[PDB]
RNA sequence: UUUGCUCCACACAAUAUAGAUGGAUACGAAUAAGGCGUCCUUGUGGCGUCGCUGAACCAUAGCAGGCUAGCAACGGUGCACUUGGCGGAAAGGCCUUGGGUGCUUGCUGGCGAAUUGCAAUGUCAUUUUGCGUGGGGAUAAAUCAUUUGUAUACGACUUAGA
RNA sequence: CAGUCAAGCGUUCAUAGCGACAUUGCUUUUUGAUUCUUCGAUGUCGGCUCUUCCUAUCAUACCGAAGCAGAAUUCGGUAAG
RNA sequence: AACUGGCGAUGCGGGAUGAACCGAACGUAGAGUUAAGGUGCCGGAAUACACGCUCAUCAGACACCACAAAAGGUGUUAGUU
């Protein structure tokens, strides 16, 4: 009987980490971490996203769930052509992390006429799905 | 349908004070939604009422208000200074406070 | 300064206030812990102090010199009727301690036990549990229902029961209801004994037996408005003593600048609730015989 | 404030018999320009027969980090002041600064031995990009092939007093 | 700004939670308070064991009646460290007190009722992980407390009809789940979709 | 100092296999089941290749790094556990009078009672503990063997046989009359 | 002891709201871990997926929400009722099967509103009272004084007394 | 009333118990020093009586040490119940 | 005793409290900035940001100021040889 134990592998800072900045001039992009610093500070770099290259701390952004080969300490020119054939701009709007971001800006965004337009359209969808459990 | 409102909620928190004198001319104000100065700057200037109830009615009226104005925010955590035409009664300290959204710039 | 010899304080100070008891009658204020494996029994009674005789008795004490030899001893002879069962209690047990859910009566109460609810009954109408006494007389309608609330709830239950003060030669001639709470069996065993026990009488041969140490809860003797000297054992002091010499001479150094709770002072003596252990039965006897 | 690296450029004032001084310069790390010309004084006064009445500034600059967006091993020779003595250190730290590396020097020396800007000098500030010339084992960690760790127990700062959710520390 | 807003002290730390509820009620807002028993306190059980001894210490020395009063409850802890944050003496400070309840446990008017958790206050985002912390139940047993073994067993009771509950609750929302499902492909879907729902 | 990572390997033997729920291990053999609950450190814990497994502490200080050991440590004590057991084995010192051991089942408790320790009337019952057994070997006077999968209970019960054995208002050094364990070992080691 | 008292419902009510103005919207445990879905070993596992805040979710249109008229629906919601239960920690509230009764903005119409004059909280949710209204409901005690001595300075207490 | 150092004592061993030459303190249960308060007055010595507090523990609980082989002591710890 | 500044003769903000300390000296009001001091709650103001260090079975927590020392501790951290 093979030795059980809970798997637990989570999210690990490394050279290459794909990292959302969440307060800052960037504040929601995103951005590879090209070279570990310390145990709470690290070199990013968003350049196809729209993050210069900085030092900063593991407190000032969030990790993600994906990540590319990337090469320690490689300078923007070099992050940027590895960001693009490895599509980890594409994955993460593909994530489901992604979809609320951009959901909740949109719903920010809605005016008074489109607010009013969600109304109708839940009391809609709320009539059609109501009647559906009644009948099963 | 059931929500009428059209003022935001606000509390009456204390006049403005140092450690240990008051001044009822001014008070404090927490405005409901807002935890930072930056909102807080939206409601500059906007109208606010405390509105009570009394006993007597007076001009077909039990209910009686005292009018003032948001004058400026206060501190950061989007408290906002205001100066009513009468002071507050400082009883009130914790009553709600209605907000308006006029003088309007939206 | 240190007092200039030690001595001992007078006096004990967990037995405070020295206060009159609120009532005549002494409650039990910790009955015994309950034991789900014992049968349903009775954890007190009632009776009253009669007197104190002597009695003769042979020691069996192997190692005393009064080994095999005889002893004169004073007792405590306590009239004992049996109790009347009418009523049960119902507690169950909360983080505020234990409330009473409800209480359950018997059917009918007689004249003693409904006495004590009246200050004055000769000019009464006599209207007590009259209208509860309705509820009874039929199969589930409105008796069994209070019976499972208890059995369903209600993790401690205690017998209401009161004394036969009129086989007493007192004059006083109203009974002393009190609550005794059964120790024995389960929940629904106790609601069960209770309710068969209802408005019938608990003789004393069913609760305590010969050679079996039990507590006395009592109010003690009560001697009014008393000073120092006998209320707390205070030394008396010299004779040669302007204004008085039964007195506590210093009650209090000038800081603290109070009088403190400590320091004895004239007073209530006698009179307080005493739950005294360890008392011997050397003799339940019957009344009905010579 | 933030430090920044000036290099200073002073000398004694020229008097006839000695024109053209011997113009003294230093690397001096300073909050500001009136700092950075104090800062100078005051080392050239305990290094030279100088002080600010006798001698003049002839240039003060600024000098930029060459690359600030590469991190180094910085290794740090001090001199500081406890209260019972004075004593003589070799730090390091990683950084992509000069400038930075000495605030976060300060910030050490503060921490560790409670040393006040009064009390540290800063002899030499080195930048090493070779490994073998790294003596910390604070640092040297940092420096294992393809390092990776995890940031465990993430807690999460909540704009609002209430939140309806126990939070969760997963990361 | 609620009507009334029940807080769960279980995995809060006593001075932070009594410092923010203080001041909500100071603001006007109404707070319960439950789960005293499981609040937390910073630092082992004998350090928090030894504090209440010094505090149990001070009582007036010629009458004990009147001294300050050892409460020994969880929730009257939890009580006294909010009254030491209002201004208890003014009326406006009674008012702010009035306006708190604290209990051990969730009594009935509240089991059915929804429970926050304060950020700010919680044991598991503050205090440094391996640092040692006392739990208020154990605390207040150790000083006088009676009801402990008496909540536990209440607590178990209410904590197990609340799983039928949530049982019941998951069963009548995945009928909604599968329904939706086959309700799904709706046009009113798609245009919610774009319009941000 | 905060070292970023510190791992240690546990090798497990080729018929026992370790169960790591959060953090409770559950070490299982043909002696049978061990449980520990380890809540109280941090820990992480990997499998490699059903042989090994790693225990890893992450950003550790110096306390935190020296906590990793003993729970590594511990882990190696229930494995040894149902692989070996471990025996622990006792013997009475006395000068004079003899000390007289034997084993009573009040109830079914299986105490440990000593009589006649340097003659007094005082009689020590010590309880054992479940997984535990009592045993007295003959081909050697004045011993007694105790074997159990868990060595702390088997240790602590030892400890327990030697604490109401301290000779009391006397110079120990002279008297030393006691039951000292003497061996510490396993049951089944090289067999 | 000149119609007293109780429950409930209405036409009118007070020292007033420590402060309404859509909704306090229920798992538990862990946090070096969990939630949900699913598969399978007469059982504490495998595989998916979510989090990274409630910026959510319910409820949300109509004279503060009117008068009405139709449709491809057999739903949803309020109310005077009804049948079964559940809930003692402070339960005093939760779920209910049946009928009636409205409403329904799920979709489509007709009519109304205006002059509160360019804002004025522009007034929308109870405690208690009357020789109040009317549908019910079972018709007591304490205290003084007298008395007692298990009590007692006086009060207080323990008793008795048609 | 405690501590640090340890030359020495303790039979051939500093430290079981002590401990010089030095030196650091603590306390306000001594007495000085001072004159702040009180001279349109705070009743003063001692004893008697009575309560509480402190601990720098004489006794009683448990224990560590010894120049503790038993008895008796001595040193120390938690401890003012 | 010296020089100066103060209190006496002086409120006001701060040091909880206080003649003298810090800030600032005063007609009656209004608005805006501040000083010293602060900003978890009492209490106006960041449960802010950043790096470390510390866990105390008497932690520490802000000048005057309401005290602590010598001597020690593979407790922990940094540093020197």
């Amino acid at each position: 009987t093979d030795s059980i134990v809970k798997a637990s592998n989570w999210r690990l800072v490394e050279v290459g980490r794909v990292v959302l900045i969440k307060k800052g001039q960037s504040a929601g992009k995103l951005a590879a971490i090209v070279e570990i610093i310390d145990q709470k500070k690290v070199l990013i770099d968003g350049p196809k996203a729209g993050v210069p290259r900085q030092a900063i701390n593991l407190g000032q952004v969030v990790l993600t769930p994906l990540t590319f080969a990337l090469p320690r300490g490689a300078r923007t020119a070099t992050v940027s052509k590895k960001w693009a054939a490895a599509a980890v701009c594409e994955k993460w709007a593909a994530s489901s992390w992604a979809k609320k971001i951009a959901q909740r800006e949109r719903r920010a965004a809605l005016t008074d006429f489109e607010r009013f337009q969600v109304m109708v359209l839940r009391k809609q969808k709320r009539y059609t799905v109501k009647k559906a459990l009644a009948k099963a | 349908a059931e929500s009428h409102r059209l003022y935001v909620k606000g509390k009456h928190l204390s006049y403005q004070r140092s450690k240990r004198v008051n001044n009822p001319n001014v008070s404090l104000i927490k405005i409901e939604g807002v935890a930072t100065p930056q909102d807080a700057q939206f409601y500059l200037g906007k109208r606010i009422a405390y509105v009570y109830r009394a006993s007597k009615e007076v001009r077909g009226s039990k209910i009686r208000v005292m009018w003032g104005k948001v004058t400026r925010t206060h501190g950061n955590s989007g408290v906002v200074r205001a100066t009513f035409r009468n002071n507050l009664p400082a009883k009130t300290f914790g009553a709600s406070v209605r907000i308006f959204l006029y003088p309007s710039n939206i | 300064s240190h007092r200039k010899y030690e001595a001992p304080r007078h006096g004990h100070l967990g037995f405070l206030p020295r206060k009159r008891a609120a009532s005549i009658r002494a409650r039990v204020k910790a009955f015994p812990k309950d034991d789900r494996s014992k049968p349903v029994a009775l954890t007190s009674f009632l009776g009253y102090k009669a007197g104190m005789t002597t009695i003769v008795r042979d020691l069996d004490r192997p190692g005393s010199k009064f080994h095999k030899r005889e002893v004169v001893e004073a007792v405590t002879v306590v009239d004992t009727p049996p109790v009347v069962v009418v009523g049960v209690v119902g507690y169950v047990e909360t983080p505020r301690g234990l409330r009473s859910l409800t209480t359950v009566w018997a059917e009918h109460l007689s004249d003693e036990v409904k006495r004590r609810f009246y200050k004055n009954w000769y000019k009464s109408k006599k209207k007590a549990f009259t209208k509860y006494s309705a509820k009874y007389a039929q199969d589930g309608a409105g008796i069994e229902r209070e019976l499972a609330r208890i059995k369903k709830y209600a993790s401690v239950v205690r017998v209401l029961v009161h004394t036969q003060i009129r086989k007493t030669p007192l004059a006083q001639k109203k009974a002393h209801l009190a609550e005794i709470q059964l120790n024995g069996g389960s929940i629904s065993e106790k609601v069960d004994w209770a309710r068969e026990h209802f408005e019938k009488t608990v003789a004393v041969d069913s609760v305590f037996e010969q050679n079996e140490m039990i507590d006395a809860i009592a109010v003690t003797k009560g001697h009014g408005f008393e000073g120092v000297t006998h209320r707390w054992g205070t030394k008396k002091l010299p004779r040669k003593t302007h204004r008085g010499l039964r007195k506590v001479a210093c009650i209090g150094a000038w800081h603290p600048a109070h009088v403190m709770w400590s320091v004895a002072r004239a007073g209530q003596r006698g009179y307080h609730s005493r739950t005294s252990i360890n008392h011997k039965i050397y003799r339940v006897g019957k009344g009905d015989d010579e | 404030a933030h430090f920044k690296e000036y290099q200073v450029i002073g000398r004694r004032l020229p008097t006839e018999s000695v024109p053209e001084p011997k113009l003294f310069r230093m690397r001096i790390f300073a909050s500001n320009e009136v700092i950075a010309k104090s800062r100078y004084w005051y080392f050239l006064q305990k290094l030279h027969k100088v002080k600010k009445a006798s001698g003049e500034i002839v240039s003060i600059n600024q000098i930029n980090e060459a690359h600030p967006t590469k991190v180094k091993n910085f290794g740090v020779w001090v001199r500081y002041d406890s209260r019972s003595g004075t004593h003589n250190m070799y730090k390091e730290i990683r950084d992509v600064s000069r400038v930075a590396a000495v605030e976060t020097l300060y910030q050490d020396m503060a921490a560790r031995h409670r040393a006040r800007f009064r009390s540290i000098h800063i002899l030499k500030v080195a930048e090493i990009e070779k490994t073998a010339d790294v003596k910390r084992q604070y640092v040297k960690q940092f420096l294992t092939k393809d390092l990776k760790f995890p940031l465990p127990h993430r807690v999460q700062k909540s704009t609002k007093t209430f939140s309806y959710k126990r939070p969760s520390t997963f990361y | 700004v609620e009507p009334v807003v029940v807080i769960d002290g279980k995995g809060h730390l006593v001075g932070r939670l009594a410092s923010v509820v203080a001041k909500q009620l100071l603001n006007g807002q109404k707070i319960v308070v439950v789960r005293a028993e499981e609040l937390n306190i910073s630092g082992e059980f004998f350090r928090n064991k030894l504090k209440y001894h010094d505090f149990l210490r001070k009582a007036t020395a010629f009458n004990k009646t009147r001294g300050p009063f050892h409460f020994r409850a969880p929730s009257r802890i939890f009580y006294k460290a909010l009254r030491g944050m209002v201004s208890h003496k003014t009326a406006r400070g009674k008012a702010a007190l009035e306006r708190l309840k604290v209990f051990e446990g969730i009594p009935p008017p509240y089991d059915k009722k929804k429970r926050v958790v304060v950020p700010q206050a919680l044991r598991v985002l503050r205090l440094k992980p391996g640092r040692k912390y006392t739990t208020l139940g154990k605390l207040s047993t150790s000083v006088g407390w009676k009801y402990e073994d008496v909540v536990a067993k209440l607590e178990a009771k209410r904590k197990v009809s609340s799983a039928e509950y949530y049982a019941k609750k998951r069963a009548f929302t995945k009928k909604v789940a599968s329904a939706n499902a086959t309700a799904a492909e709706s046009d009113v879907a798609k245009q919610l979709a774009a319009l941000g729902y | 100092m905060k070292y970023i990572q510190t791992e240690q390997q546990i090798e497990v033997p080729e018929g026992v296999t370790v169960s790591i729920k959060s953090r409770i291990v559950k070490v299982v053999g043909p002696r049978g089941t061990l449980t520990k609950n380890l809540k109280h450190i941090d820990v992480t814990f990997t499998k490699v290749n059903n042989q090994l497994i790693k225990v890893a502490v992450h950003n550790g200080g110096r306390k935190h790094v020296a906590a990793l050991r003993t729970v590594k440590s511990l882990v190696d004590n229930m494995i040894t556990g149902v692989t070996k057991g471990y025996k622990y084995k006792m013997r009475y010192v006395y000068a004079h009078f003899p000390i007289n051991v034997n084993i009573v089942e009040k109830d079914g408790a299986k105490f440990i009672e000593v009589r006649n320790f340097l003659g007094d009337k005082k009689i020590r019952n010590v309880p054992v503990r479940d997984g535990v057994t009592i045993e007295f070997s003959t081909n050697v006077k004045d011993e007694i063997v105790l074997s159990g999968n868990s060595v702390e209970d088997v240790s602590q019960n030892a400890a327990d046989l030697q604490q109401i054995c301290r000779v009391r208002n006397k110079d120990i050094r002279k008297f030393l009359d006691g039951i000292y364990v003497s061996h510490k070992g396993f049951i089944t080691e090289d067999l």
